[PDB]
């Protein structure tokens, strides 16, 4: 029967709350049909409106605003409603929803006869209550008041057509795969041979001191230049244990432990990592504890590589691309890679004050996205790659661990589609929140939590 | 080449016993859980502050139009979606004179200025609840805009928040904090393209961070989790340095979510131990560990009654057996005790093939039955943007002690993240027990003395 209450106004111009009105009233137990709600095209919207009006409709709603005046659609629909109410003999057919703030009334029409003067400028609860007793005046056959179908509609109009969908995507991580691994680790017996009262960081080859056993893969005679008295050493004192048993957690005794042998190798890989970077002769910057590795002015063509720019320029400041590396052997024998941005006054000297440094960090980072990080990281890795397969690490005279330059690639089983909002997403979020104690006030403090 | 997994997104319970995903949409369509109607809120300020509050109240009564409703839903009026009514008049407030509020405002020391600011705020709040019952149960207090330039920037001339929230626990009197600069987005501007702030582009969100957050302290529950199993406690904890004197004492606290008789989760926060000796351990001795778990046990008894089954104690630092030995005896045999540590010291970043659209939020990288990788920061289609300004960095959730289940504890973290009342954002970067970990730590260190009873989280933050 006649229980299809209708609405038609400037939907494509101002529809900030038409969906809210429709969902609220259907949750209250009513029935509507609109142009922008359901999956339809605005090429036959007025014809569809006329068709549904002549088939089945009871009441009408119109919203008055500044954008619903300069179009012929509003006036033609008002004339159609006037004709319909004249034919049906209805003295209360349409209801004007006066939402405009700067404008009170612009065009006088005969449509005022079938409506009443209601002001919605101030509040919406009063108007909603009023339209409720408007329904109750003529004993409308209102349906049940349930929000279940309201929700079901909510996953039918407002978004939810672009939600997570089953799609395979390949994700490349920061870890570096290793294919070639040492066969056995050399646990030499030095004791008095190496005196403990010397630092180990200056040693050319990686070495970690543990009581009397030096956990290193280099040959016992490799450390000749730094210590000339290494020639007097018996070969049998070099205790050799395969590393695969340690990785499998099968070699554990009083001499060494599976849970303790893993952490000693990690420092070795890190030490070999700074050895590898200093092989490339790059500039050094200790920030708090972990060093980011970056290339300075006048060392690469066009201050860039491949097809992306690394040593760029922003206003009077020179921004660079820095990479900080680490090693982790718990999940897999792999290498940690991280990215950073540092700023130089003239490309050579560094600012002792980190405040403006992180300020410029945030300034430059708020205008970057996933590509300007992933592509730069990939280019940096390829530049660090020695051969076309996998870069190596230096440990001694014969040891050569090959580390895959290609990052560890995953396969995400869930993904999503980007129909047309690829560009719209970046422009809306350019201006972030930069307030005080109301939204976020310890942003800088959280950034420099590395106070020790 | 490895593989990862995805976990289904949990739901939030709304009005009429229904569950939905979006927060602003969910409230704007159904409303809060309960039905409270009589609220006569108050404001502490001056004549200009009174005018600012009246104008902002009139504005929020009026519809709020945003830039794009696709990325962030608008504000469909206050009463029409909250079913609680105020008016322009009929507000019970006791403001202050201009000279009283401006006797000494150029003070650079936050301690001395706040010792009087909080006293002025509370004295004008606790003095009005004795006349008529349930008349002033909500307040919209607004600190002067000069606080915004002399408290957070530490007394500069360009032209803190818990301190008047912590010492009011003795009177059991809530309040909601705002700022004129937060409200007067049209005032204090110039003939510039972007005067001071000028958030004309984002206006509906500013209307959502002010209504739902203030509604919760009105005795009503906005929304809760609809998929929380019966008999689970969380009991988060926070460790950091106190800023009163030397010897930080390693102050501790608690925050636990638990279910009641029926289908309603309790959103409650308790205070336990005082402190422990020496400076750097981020751990507590067994002797004070007895009370920390005993208080939770007894609270669970007298407002629920039956025995629990799983308590997932959350922490940010590594655990130790020095407290587990004491904790294992306190818990009953029928209850399993599991300690979980979540940190942010694992700088992992994932990248896809191509595109400015980033990773989703919810996928997990399982390793073994000790820890996991979960991306709580990323892109969701509802907001049509990345929750972070750069490549997201996931969390590190590990089970220090106990067995539990990785796939089950991961679901708990995702569900516990979407429990933010101070804001109405779709999701936050940290679980609420960790998102508000700093807030609870600082609200406790403001008032270390006076042992508070097992009072609800209504009164914090």
């Amino acid at each position: 029967m006649r229980n299809k209450i209708f609405i038609s106004h400037a939907t494509p111009d101002d529809n900030d709350f038409t969906r809210w009105l429709a969902l609220k009233l259907i949750g209250l137990g009513y029935e509507v049909w609109c142009d922008i709600l359901f999956l339809d095209k605005g090429v036959d919207f007025w014809s569809n409106i006329e068709k549904v009006i002549r088939e089945d409709t009871c009441k009408f709603l119109l919203v008055s605003s500044s954008y619903s005046n300069q179009r012929e659609g509003v006036l033609k629909e008002l004339a159609v409603a006037a004709k319909v109410k004249k034919q049906l003999k209805d003295d209360k057919f349409i209801i004007p929803l006066a939402i405009d703030e700067q404008l009170s009334y612009d065009d006088i029409n005969i449509d005022i006869v079938r409506l009443n003067a209601i002001d919605f400028k101030m509040s919406w609860a009063r108007g909603l209550k009023d339209i409720l007793e408007a329904f109750e005046k003529q004993k409308v056959p209102k349906e049940v008041a349930d929000a279940s179908k309201s929700n079901l509609l909510y996953q039918q109009i407002f978004l939810h057509d672009k939600s997570v969908i089953e799609k395979e995507e390949i994700y490349d991580s920061n870890w570096l795969s290793i294919l070639s691994f040492p066969e056995e680790l050399r646990f030499h017996e030095y004791n008095w041979m190496l005196p403990k009262r010397f630092d180990v960081r200056e040693l050319t080859f990686p070495a970690v001191r543990y009581k009397n056993y030096l956990c290193t893969f280099a040959w016992a005679y490799d450390f000749t230049y730094h210590l000339p008295k290494t020639e007097t050493y018996h070969k049998s004192k070099t205790i050799r244990i395969p590393t695969e048993e340690i990785l499998s957690g099968s070699y554990d005794s009083n001499f060494i432990r599976n849970a303790e042998c893993k952490r000693l190798i990690v420092q070795l890989l890190n030490k070999a990592f700074e050895l590898r970077m200093k092989d490339k002769e790059v500039q050094e910057y200790e920030m708090s504890n972990k060093t980011a590795y970056w290339l300075e002015k006048g060392k690469l063509e066009k201050d860039k590589f491949e097809k992306t720019m690394l040593v760029g320029k922003q206003k009077d400041k020179n921004w660079h691309f820095a990479i900080s590396g680490a090693s982790k052997l718990y999940p897999f024998p792999v290498l940690m890679i991280s990215s950073h941005i540092f700023f130089t006054a003239d490309g050579k000297k560094l600012i002792d004050s980190s405040s403006v440094q992180h300020s410029s960090r945030r300034r430059q980072g708020k205008n970057w996205w996933n590509n300007t990080w992933r592509t730069k990281l990939l280019a940096f890795i390829k530049y660090l790659s020695d051969d076309d397969t996998s870069f190596y690490l230096e440990m001694g005279s014969e040891e050569k661990v090959f580390v895959s330059n290609e990052p560890v690639k995953f396969k995400g089983n869930v993904s999503y589609n980007i129909p047309e909002k690829n560009t719209l997403e970046e422009e809306a979020e350019l201006s972030g929140f930069n307030q005080g104690e109301d939204i976020e006030e310890l942003e800088e403090l959280i950034e420099n939590l590395e106070a020790e | 080449m490895k593989e990862l997994i995805y976990i289904e997104e949990p739901k939030i319970l709304f009005a009429h016993g229904q569950k939905c995903t979006d927060a602003r949409d969910g409230l704007a369509l159904f409303g809060p859980l309960n039905n409270l109607y009589g609220i006569k809120s108050g404001v502490i300020g001056t004549k200009q502050g009174l005018k600012i509050f009246r104008d902002y109240l009139d504005h929020i009564q009026k519809p709020i139009y945003n830039s794009n409703s696709i990325t962030r839903p608008m504000f469909p009026g206050f009463e029409a979606v909250f079913d609680c009514k105020w008016e322009s008049t009929g507000i019970t407030f006791k403001e202050v004179t201009n000279e009283d509020i401006g006797k000494f405002l150029y003070n650079s020391s936050t301690h001395k200025r706040t010792y009087d600011l909080v006293s002025l705020f509370i004295d004008k709040i606790i003095s009005a609840n004795k006349n008529e019952d349930e008349n002033v149960d909500v307040w919209f207090v607004i600190v002067p805009d000069e606080i915004y330039k002399y408290c957070r920037p530490n007394s500069v001339l360009p032209k803190f928040h818990d301190q008047f929230k912590a010492r009011l626990l003795k009177h059991t009197i809530p309040t909601q904090i705002f700022r004129e600069s937060t409200l007067a987005w049209r005032d204090f501007k110039n003939a510039f393209g972007l005067p001071i702030r000028d958030f004309s582009k984002i206006e509906g969100h500013l209307a959502w961070t002010i209504s739902t957050a203030a509604f919760y302290k009105a005795g009503g529950k906005p929304w809760k989790l609809s998929d929380v199993r019966n008999g689970v406690c969380y009991l988060g904890l926070v460790y950091k340095k106190v800023e009163k004197s030397k010897n930080p004492r390693n102050a501790c606290c608690a925050a636990q979510m638990f279910l009641d008789n029926g289908d309603g989760t309790v959103f409650k926060g308790e205070v336990g131990p005082w402190y422990n000796p020496k400076n750097g351990q981020y751990h507590l001795e067994p002797k004070e560990a007895k009370a920390l778990l005993s208080q939770s046990l007894q609270s669970y008894k007298e407002q629920i009654g039956e025995y629990p089954k799983e308590v997932f104690i959350h922490a940010k630092t590594r655990f130790n057996h020095q407290e587990w030995d004491a904790f294992l005896e306190v818990t009953p045999k029928e209850t399993n005790l599991v300690g979980v540590t979540i940190s942010k010291t694992k700088p992992l970043k994932l990248y896809k093939t191509e595109g400015d659209y980033t990773i989703l939020r919810g996928n997990a990288y399982v390793v073994n039955e000790r820890s996991a990788f979960l991306w709580t920061v990323g892109y969701v289609p509802k907001i049509q943007t990345a929750l972070s300004m750069e490549v997201p960095n996931p969390l590190f959730i590990e089970i220090n002690k106990g067995e539990a289940d990785i796939k089950q504890v991961l679901k708990d973290i995702l569900s516990l993240t979407k429990l933010n009342y101070n804001a109405c954002i779709f999701a936050d970067g940290e679980p609420v027990t960790l998102r508000f970990a700093d807030k609870i730590g600082e609200i406790l260190t403001a008032s270390t003395d006076i042992k508070t009873p097992p009072l609800a989280f209504k009164y914090y933050i």
